[PDB]
């Protein structure tokens, strides 16, 4: 199996600010990671697969990199809506791990 | 029950075996017939249903009554003695033409013999739709199993006497087989350099557990209920190919691409799979021209690099990447070349047989082995 | 058992899978053809068509009756003891 | 778009069988993809349970796979969950999420709402 | 007596010359066809006979006289003159439509072409009883004769000025071929361990003196007289299948059981050759169930043992012991196993091919064994 | 020939054997599509259908009496000696 | 121009992605669907063309319409209300049969389904060429093309509300492949010792420059004018059958003679190649009998020696030597003789696998070359 | 290409050398087929039959148009740039 | 019942040729079993001529195979005897009987009531 | 072939005895050998095939044995009806060679 | 009996194409025999040009066949001769014969008239 | 690839003598040569094929002969009807070379 761990697991910022929340994995995923954000009275949403590339309709002001073991996910510019609940899973083999989880308030 | 006494009879098959004893209890008793002639006599209507309390309902059924009745009868009072003769004599003899290509020598072993309703609709009297519903055959799966030939007769009595021919016409009840799933195949070829290939599956494959099997279509219905078929369709699939479609790709075979064949791209979870070695594949979003190094032999569009391609003159939205990059050569192992045709393999069978006989006194003096 | 995923790079891809059934028959009824029609009404205009229609029929009927009669012949009540 | 809806029972007696619905809207599920069930425990952690391909092909996580089972019905256009021995360890929200079928790209685009199982 | 000129002619074939020159004989004379064509203009019945003194009697058909005469000529009286038109119309598209299928660019070769009476049928006027009636054909023998499609007709003479078509009609005589014999073959199963086996041998055989050939059943009725062939069926068996029905067993070729296969007992010399490790054989003698150890793989019931068997619900008596008790592993020659599909031929086909390429040097190596 | 004998140990028996009769062709009779029906009862009725049915006829008869003519016409007696 | 949403769709292939985009353009628009509700709730004929300044013109067909005009309507004084109503269901009920048999259940995709014009005959009111002749398709072309079933329709809208079917018919237009000769291929038998051989050829080939191919004439038509062929013909030739027909005679397969088979001489370059030792080849200017010695296996029959030559009965004018005397045995190389049958080619298939595993482990033990 | 010569020696020649001709579809019509019949004149004696005949036909119609519908929704106008 | 019934000449010429006739009723002798010949010499010895079997296969005694012949007749059911080079030592009685086609079980079950041929 | 001898070619016996007829053949024959009934008036009946197997519908009292070279035939509790002739032929080979025959008379 | 007619421009500027028409009568040019083309020289001098099989085979002199096409035409039984790049000494009488389609028979029976083409 | 020098190209002889015209290659051509006669207003006429063989319909007055690289054309009992052009010519192999030729004179 593979273990992520991701930190930190509470953060509070202002909008405009950019926040940076970063996964860790046990052993090498190659590029293969997934972000979601969550929002209560709706369904989660996929912001970034494959570790860089943008879903359609999602705001370029998301951005993820790393490689292997080390992940990061990026955003620029919070706005009001943009303080959610965040996961990154591994989407290379078997099973499928998700992290910890991020909340965001306002601050 | 009865004990067929093999005694009188030759050689006979389980099938003839199992349709003769199954026609005592399917005939009726001479009462019974007796019983019928005297009903039948009195019919006067293409279509009626004798009522008896000693069993059910018996369909009767002339074939050529409808004429009599709606074209003969009405016009006798104008028409002559001799003329209408002639025009019943006129459907007398092409009814017997249907019933001798029926019943006739053709039939070899009527015992066995189970006919279809669409076999015998000429014999009905031209359609079957009216005798369907006073069977009380319908429901929402009369469709899929009329057009699988479910419906079938079996002859029971026939009476020189009166003639007239009794069968047993039996709607069948759908059971599902646990643990058969059947899949449908669909491909798409692939360019090593410059020749295009394709890799030879069976269109229909069955699975049950981890055993591979074929499947036979022929008297399948694929309702979207679900999948009706008459015989039993699963026939077994040679060890090789089973290997081929359980990831061995080593053991599939290709053949080169015909003239007529167009199914160079599918449309899978969200992307296309096309062959760009051997059709235009364009970036409708950015103008430029998707090309297909001949180091790999397909490729993968997805929206992550080019959100709308134009393929031949259709363009489409694709999605998010579900997919590889594309295949190498270089990362794939790919069966033999083969050919289907029966000449073909008649003449590539014909030179592998020869070339085993020119090395029988090596191949049979196999001590090298032991020797060294 | 198929590894879709091979099958998938040389071109192989999946479009329909369900269960499979096969029908049985249980149920029978009788359905009889009547091969001789009911000419009363036509007041005796088809003796000579009718009479040539009923000896072609016996050519092809005779086989098949006899073919019964000798299958049913076998046939025996069970002897049980 | 697609649409994904859970319906089943709140509340599961202990060392039973739950059974949930999650109807697929706007897409047909015997035509793509892979159809997939995830919980999440009270605490903000997710775990993947199964899934069913559109051939039939199964999956299960092998910490539950003894119990676990997933089919569908292609008539009614949706897919079912069913757990058996349920402790109390299996009081969380179920979550029908749909994945492609094929590796490494199992990321999940269409979530159902979820719904809660309390035991 | 005449000669092919063989000059003004291109490439032919032995058929075009035979057919071409055999026209001569049977073609009318210019005399002969302006008196057929003055008979033709009387002619006023559907089918007749002109009778002429100079040779043998030709018949006249028309296939929409009998339209005009039985519903037509009656109705001029009460119908309008439009109307009369109109449904004549129907009746002559209807007629071309079927005279294009017949003798149109579908018939590559009028003069070497062979139309059977049936294919003739619509043509004729929609039926054939009364053609064969008018012909003289009748007889034993003809409805073997005529499920055989042995009643053919080709084309001596078109005649565009007054519309009409001359045939040259043929009923066949019945020849037996000394030295030929017709079997037909019947097979059982057999498990090997706990997989059905069945072996695969030719439907029909055919043997003459030491020499054992196959047998085409296309054209060939299998009447209670005898068998009656309207092209001769015999075509060359292989020598390796030759050697399988001459008794060796081991160049028999084995197939897996499909699903639909209910041959699994056989009655022959009033003993019942059963596979008894796929179904059940239970002795209603005494309750007792058949067994068979997988050291056997058929099983031959004998009233010696049992004297009333039950297999798959069917209770037959059983007589005298014609047949050994059982068929053991040890003590015979089985053949390889084989796939009859056209896919699993070709992959294991393209797989053995490939394997002789591979040792391809190793092979013309006819000197090692005189090395060592 | 056949070795029936080791046929029945692997499930194969004979079920029939009879004699080969083939056909042969000794007489000819001539048989004539009269492709012109005859109309005079009904009175210039089908004075337009009929012309079309005759053009359309044309059509696929001239192609066979070119056919037989090219032939025929290659046909010579014997000139020995 | 329209895209593709590729997000609502399953697996779909090249034919229905290519057959659903071109339904936009073909399909009428709304209020076009309204206008032709309207015109045809006012049509009383079989056949009718509407007349709209939109787009082309629409020919509408009634099944069933001209039964009721023709012989209902005109019986209506005559005939009983109750009589009327049975005949006009008996049409109806074997119209619906038609229409089920065509788009019912065995039509499994009705959007890239292509029906032809002659399948839609019973649909159409039985007959075709008036609806040709409405349609506006005629030409020299027109029999070629409709032979080859060159003229499809498409499904383009289906209205349960006014129970109507609008289908997109399309007069094909014919092109000409740069490049490609079809040959057909003919052949004789010939003699090895005392048994008569047969080599092996595809009926038909095709020639594109330096490459060989199959050919399927299965649609297609060999017209005086020309071949046109309704799909593409040309699917590829194995490298063995190519070489064979490149001049390579080793590589050709051959097969024994059957017992149907009247192709031992053939007419070509005023010559005949004949079996003489098959048939009797006697020269009609001598009386001498033409022998064939075991040493050849054809003869080459030319005015040179024989003027007048008789072989089976028919005597044939040869001319100017054009060929050699004969074919000698000892010059030339023959292939493997091979036979063409499903259980021949499963038997020595299996016998030749079966070999190969015995001397497996010789095969891949393939390291003595080096060795010696 | 095909080396005639040796293929006369195996008793292989040719008999017709054409050339090749494809089919393309330019030009499109429009057939319609009207399945309801005008009994206008026939004073409503045949509302039974037709009223059956409707029902059947509505079994088969249904299922076409569906599919129909299904795939032309899937059909966007071009949202280039 | 299986029924043998022979017919034939009770005299012949020597040096003739001998014709005899088994017609079988209550069975078909075209559809299973060895179709045989024995006759039975003054002075109680039994001696096998020779067989037809339904699959049209024939034997014939070693001693005996020369001038012997056994043919069948479908239409009306019944096998036939052909013997040439008759000699004063061939008057015998003629037996037609039923076996099976399959060694090591070639038992007589059915005899026909037997004629008698004077030399 | 085989040669077979029957003995004894006539024997002496009355109702209810035990007799026993004895056949020998030169070369072993397995179990096949067959026993018939000769009446005269009436057709010859199998009263034992292969040995030791009855015939259905035979007497019970008629009884096979032996193998190879030595068989026998014996029957108890006569019966007017068992005095008739006998023979033994085997079945096993070609030739099919019977035996000499044997009588039963009254006494 | 097998007629040749050759038909062309009898005047042709140099440097330009020239075209000739061998209308064939009494036989069929797509049937059997090589189709040939021969020129005579003034001063009686023959040369072979090529031929047309018909089974479109085609065949040229090596020392002109850069600038030599031959081509058929079928429902009209014709054979056409395309010679380009025509300079001076190319005024010849032109010939289109029939030979077989085999060696070593490659001779001549029938001849056409003959047609002179100046250039 | 093949030369023919064909001799004499002019001869004059009364009408019935017996001329003799000789062509030689330059390479041996089995006995394929063909001969062919020339007259003003008419179509050449083949006389001669592989060597010696008699073209059907051609008068017995004219006789090849010759194997190899000698060839040799007879015309005995001259006639004033076969005083016209002769060609002899190589169709044994590519390329296809005619002769010089010849003209005959009434003398």
């Amino acid at each position: 199996d593979v273990q992520i761990t991701q930190s930190p697991s509470y953060l509070a910022a202002s909008p405009g600010e950019t926040i940076t929340i970063n996964c860790r994995a046990s052993k090498s995923i190659s590029k293969y990671l997934a972000w979601y954000q969550e929002k209560p009275g709706k369904t989660n949403e996929l912001l970034i697969y494959s570790g860089s590339t943008l879903q359609s309709g999602i705001p370029s002001r998301f951005r993820g990199s790393g490689s292997g073991t080390d992940f990061t996910l990026t955003i620029s510019s919070l706005e009001p809506e943009d303080f959610a609940m965040y996961y990154c899973q591994q989407h290379n083999e078997y099973t499928l791990t998700f992290g910890g989880g991020t909340k965001l308030e306002l601050k | 029950g009865v004990v067929l006494a093999g005694a009188a009879l030759g050689v006979a098959t389980a099938a003839q075996i199992t349709a003769g004893i199954a026609l005592h209890q399917s005939m009726l008793n001479s009462q019974a017939i007796d019983n019928l002639r005297a009903s039948l006599e009195t019919t006067n209507q293409a279509i009626e249903a004798i009522r008896q309390a000693g069993q059910g309902m018996i369909l009767a059924v002339q074939g050529v009554q409808d004429y009599i009745n709606n074209e003969l009868i009405p016009s006798m009072n104008q028409l002559s003695c001799d003329l209408i003769g002639q025009k019943l004599g006129l459907k007398l003899l092409r009814y017997y033409t249907e019933i001798l290509s029926l019943f006739g020598p053709s039939l070899r072993d009527p015992i066995s013999a189970e006919i279809s309703i669409q076999a015998l609709s000429y014999a009905l009297g031209g359609d079957i739709n009216k005798v369907l519903e006073k069977l009380g055959y319908s429901g929402g799966d009369l469709l899929g199993i009329l057009e699988s030939r479910g419906i079938k007769a079996r002859i029971t009595h026939v009476d020189t006497e009166s003639y007239f021919i009794v069968l047993s016409i039996a709607y069948p009840t759908l059971s599902e087989i646990k643990g058969v799933i059947v899949h449908r195949l669909e491909g798409v070829s692939y360019n090593i350099g410059s020749q295009e290939w394709y890799t030879t599956v069976p269109k229909y494959v069955a699975t049950q557990g981890y055993l591979i099997s074929n499947f036979d279509e022929s008297s399948c219905t694929f309702m979207p209920e679900g999948t009706v078929c008459s015989q039993n369709a699963l026939y077994p699939m040679s060890p090789l190919l089973q290997e081929c479609l359980r990831g061995s790709t080593k053991s599939c075979a290709r053949t080169l691409v015909s003239g007529s064949f167009g199914n160079r791209f599918i449309l899978s979870q969200g992307n296309l799979i096309a062959n760009c070695a051997s059709i235009l594949c364009k970036c409708y979003t950015t103008g430029t021209i998707i090309n297909q190094d001949p180091d790999k032999i397909l490729t993968y569009i997805a929206a992550d690099h080019c959100p709308v391609v134009e393929v031949n003159g259709v363009t489409i939205q694709v999605g998010s990447r579900r997919y590889p990059d594309a295949v190498y050569l270089h990362r794939i192992d790919l069966g033999p070349p083969i050919s289907l045709g029966r000449l073909d393999v008649g003449t590539n069978l014909g030179n592998a047989i020869a070339k085993l006989e020119d090395a029988k006194e090596l191949l049979e003096s196999s001590d090298q082995i032991l020797r060294s | 058992q198929i590894h879709w995923g091979n099958l998938s790079k040389i071109g192989v891809v999946g479009i329909g899978s369900a269960s499979y059934k096969v029908m049985t028959r249980s149920s029978h009824q009788s359905l009889v053809i009547k091969l001789m029609p009911n000419i009363t009404l036509l007041n005796n205009c088809t003796r000579v068509e009718i009479a040539e229609y009923r000896r072609l029929l016996r050519t092809v009927l005779e086989p098949i009756r006899d073919a019964l009669n000798a299958m049913t012949q076998n046939i025996r009540p069970v002897q049980s003891v | 778009d697609v649409q994904l809806q859970e319906s089943g029972p709140g509340l599961v007696k202990p060392s039973q069988s739950l059974s949930l619905t999650c109807t697929v809207s706007g897409y047909s599920i015997t035509s793509d993809y892979a159809w997939n069930w995830i919980r999440q425990f009270p605490g903000n952690k997710l775990e993947w349970m199964g899934y069913i391909s559109y051939t039939l092909t199964t999956g299960y996580n092998p910490s539950l796979k003894s119990r676990i089972s997933i089919t569908r019905d292609s008539s009614k256009n949706q897919f079912f969950l069913q757990l058996n021995s349920v402790t109390t360890e299996d009081t969380a929200t179920y979550y029908c999420a749909r994945s492609g079928w094929l590796l490494p790209y199992w990321y999940f685009d269409v979530w159902g709402a979820g719904t809660t199982v309390t035991v």
